[PDB]
RNA sequence: CGCGACCUCAGAUCAGACGUGGCGACCCGCUGAAUUUAAGCAUAUUAGUCAGCGGAGGAAAAGAAACUAACCAGGAUUCCCUCAGUAACGGCGAGUGAACAGGGAAGAGCCCAGCGCCGAAUCCCCGCCCCGCGGCGGGGCGCGGGAAAUGUGGCGUACGG
RNA sequence: CCCCCGGCGCGCCGGGCCCGGGUCUUCCCGGAGUCGGGUUGCUUGGGAAUGCAGCCCAAAGCGGGUGGUAAACUCCAUCU
């Protein structure tokens, strides 16, 4: 179809057609609210690749997330400790801003369930994304066997455990020699299993 | 402060290990529950073997074990494609498959298809419906000889060849094994510089004439 | 300065030729849920005792058959919200030698079928009498 | 940055153009790979300009 | 200017649904110290540890390779034994410190988008029939309403199709 | 001895259900402000930076990732 034609266009962000159209929506979203609903995906090729099926029950929310890094919340610096922990200004956050975007939408719209998000526009002071939520209690979602996995109670608040594509990136889990410090389930699980004493019965 | 003589200990007990001591009082109780579930899994698929699907012959890497044979994860497709059995059929009759495997040699590939032909010989297949024997089923008199197979089916044995006594030849008496090693240790190591010094001879020849 | 690959969507076809082309398109409308139902009862009754050329809505139907060069005329809507979904297609049918015209509004173009909106409609084949009606267009 | 690179291609400052793209696109192999492609489209511009 | 779509966007005590909050021993995401040790101390150690924050489930997470290896190669995850207090990190001081291979317990694999092919071949809700109805479900009848061509259903996923 | 409860098949009916393997010819095939590079901060046994992120740059397709010392060329292996 035409999606592959749209696919290679969106990889041309520096081109004049994209450099224009990106700055329109970036201007357009910047006059809107911080958290609101979009009727249809503005980036449809990236939607269906992430699992968006255009039907009743698929609702998307386009939010704006503040640019930059994170600074330590302490009055006048207030780190009554060693020079290692006086660092307050050039600190960075652990989770990606795309994962923070799925939090603010998922937490506020706790009636729905998060699936995936994607980049739609950038500014020096903001960072815009369109998260794809799902409705757990519409029969068009409930009756299709491919998507009834959402309704299971372990898929409540995937944005709070980081089970999304943005969520799975920041935990740093994967296969290979590079992720030895998270062999097991989690970075907490690897450390826990590495620091217990196995007091055998016969030692 | 250490005494007169001893060792240097670096005991990694400086964290709060007391809070994370996992004791092993489950071990006699865990073996009770495990075998009970291992018997429940047994009686659940009772005519099928308790060992589960077959595991292929597999060589293991890391040259310390490269002369050993393990139990594989599953038969590769090129082990099953020439076997005459499609991969989405062999799962139904107890043949573990995983497609990621390779067979860069042939002797392992032929030995495993040898293991499936004899497994296909041993296989007593029930009819789909009790009133009709299908084309690939076992005959009725073999159903009475169908019970549960304990232990790993067709166990892998790391057997070896016997070598009969032979008379030593004269070349083998003149054979310098260790002197061949250090000569070969030179040949493999100095292969690069001999490949390099072979290249500049030509340019110092062509400018002599031209 | 609007880039010219989307500036080409204010350069749209006029009033009077949009009348005839939709009049030409008021004859190849798709079978509805009823006209499918009144199609299937007609084929199922001949079970007991070939299709005419119809249009193609949507870009996923169109962009395939333009690559197979099966289209004879392409109708375009100009006011899609993601304009990127259409921007390639005028520059594509030029390289495919397929004639394309742009029409103002997707809603009046959306009423050829009984849906809300339609971005692209194709003329792949026609009737025998409807040959000089398009060859002048 | 590519249109800035073709100016280095028409003045044929290739040793500087490769350094220019390497500071733009990343490692040497990618900057190499794009580089000959961009003189291949200039030659595709040079083939139409004549006739 | 009248009207008709559509596009956005409101507002309802609209029809029907849904979320908050408690426990938190065990699990997941962030945050995150300092007493302590170094005979002082600032890196380090303490320690990704307590305190704080969120969200779960009866298990969680992880999981079917952008893998390990360098062999005659193994082949998702999790868990135990060993690797091993080893390679490596560190005022190379204090201390810290994994992984592959192997033996085990367990054993299980598969769906999309895209690609095109099917005349959107699909779906919700209301009216109706039957049948069960304390998991409101199936089947058929409704030019009933709607969703969807800015892409639903079927075929099909890298082992190729 | 008496209830309750599922299980297990066995029979009745509403049902959806036309599907496979092999040879040959000929077409098709992949996820992007993401990989990746720079720099800063934290983390790691990971040491000319293992993992995470912020900011700048910003992809390619016989390409890309990995092949624990930086870089260039050369072959390979190995996944997608």
């Amino acid at each position: 179809g035409a999606y592959k034609y749209i696919q290679e266009l969106w990889r041309k962000k520096q081109s004049d057609v994209m450099r224009f159209l990106l700055r329109v929506r970036c201007w357009q979203y910047r006059q809107l609210s911080a958290l609101h609903r979009a009727p249809r995906p503005t980036r449809p090729d990236k939607a269906r690749r992430l699992g968006y099926k255009a039907k009743q029950g698929y609702v998307i929310y386009r939010i704006r997330v503040r640019r930059g890094g994170r600074k330590r919340p302490v009055p006048k610096g207030a780190t009554y400790g060693k020079p290692v922990h006086h660092g307050v200004n050039q600190l960075k956050f652990a989770r990606s801003l795309q994962s923070v975007a799925e939090e603010r939408a998922g937490r506020h719209c706790g009636a729905l369930r998060v699936l995936n998000s994607y980049w739609v526009g950038e500014d020096s002071t903001y960072k815009f994304f369109e998260v794809i939520l799902i409705d757990p209690f519409h029969k068009a979602i409930r009756r299709n066997p491919d998507t009834q996995w959402i309704t299971k109670p372990v898929h409540k608040h995937r944005e709070m455990r980081g089970l999304t594509s943005a969520g799975r990136k920041s935990r740093g889990l994967g296969k290979g020699h590079k992720f030895h410090h998270t062999i097991g389930g989690s970075r907490r699980a690897a450390w826990r299993r590495r620091n217990t004493l196995q007091l055998h019965r016969y030692r | 402060a250490p005494s007169r003589n001893g060792m240097i200990l670096k005991p990694h007990f400086h964290k709060d290990w007391q809070r994370r001591v996992a004791t092993w009082f489950n071990q006699p109780a865990r073996k009770i529950r495990r075998r009970k579930a291992r018997q429940a899994r047994a009686r659940r698929i009772a005519p099928r073997p308790a060992a589960g699907p077959i595991r292929p012959i597999v060589r293991c890497p890391t040259v310390r074990y490269h002369t050993k044979v393990r139990a594989g994860r599953g038969f590769s497709l090129e082990e099953l494609r020439v076997a005459g059995i499609h991969k989405k059929v062999a799962r139904t009759i107890g043949i573990s498959v995983d497609p990621r495997r390779r067979n860069k040699s042939t002797e392992s590939l032929q030995a495993n298809v040898q293991r499936l032909k004899e497994y296909r010989s041993k296989l007593v297949l029930f009819p789909r419906k009790p009133s009709a024997p299908k084309k690939g089923d076992s005959s009725a008199e073999e159903l009475k000889l169908a019970t549960q197979l304990t232990g790993p089916v067709m166990p892998i044995r790391n057997v070896f060849k016997k070598e009969k006594a032979r008379v030593i030849t004269e070349e083998e008496k003149n054979f310098k094994a260790f002197a061949s090693l250090r000569m070969a240790r030179a040949n493999a190591r100095l292969f690069g510089i001999r490949a390099k010094r072979a290249k500049e001879a030509a340019e110092q020849d062509v400018e002599k004439k031209k | 300065k609007v880039p010219p690959a989307i500036n080409q969507f204010t350069q749209v076809l006029d009033r009077q030729t949009a009348t005839q082309l939709l009049k030409l398109a008021h004859k190849y409308r798709p079978e509805t849920k009823q006209e499918k139902k009144q199609r299937l009862l007609a084929r199922a009754e001949k079970k007991a005792a070939k299709r005419p050329p119809v249009l193609r809505a949507g870009v996923n139907t169109v962009t395939t058959l333009v690559e197979n060069k099966k289209a004879q005329l392409v109708v375009i809507a100009h006011d899609v919200d993601p304009i990127e979904l259409v921007v390639f297609l005028p520059a594509l049918c030029r390289k495919m030698g397929v004639p394309y015209c742009i029409l103002k509004g997707k809603a009046r173009l959306g009423r050829l079928v009984h849906r809300k909106t339609c971005t692209t409609v194709a003329f792949t084949q026609v009737n025998s009498e409807d040959k000089g009606a398009l060859a002048k267009l | 940055y590519e249109r800035r690179a073709m100016e280095l291609l028409k003045v044929s400052k290739d040793k500087r153009a490769l350094k220019f793209i390497k500071k733009r696109v990343g490692t040497h192999i990618r900057a190499k790979r794009k580089r000959e492609e961009l003189s291949s489209v200039l030659a595709a511009m040079r083939k139409a300009a004549a006739k």
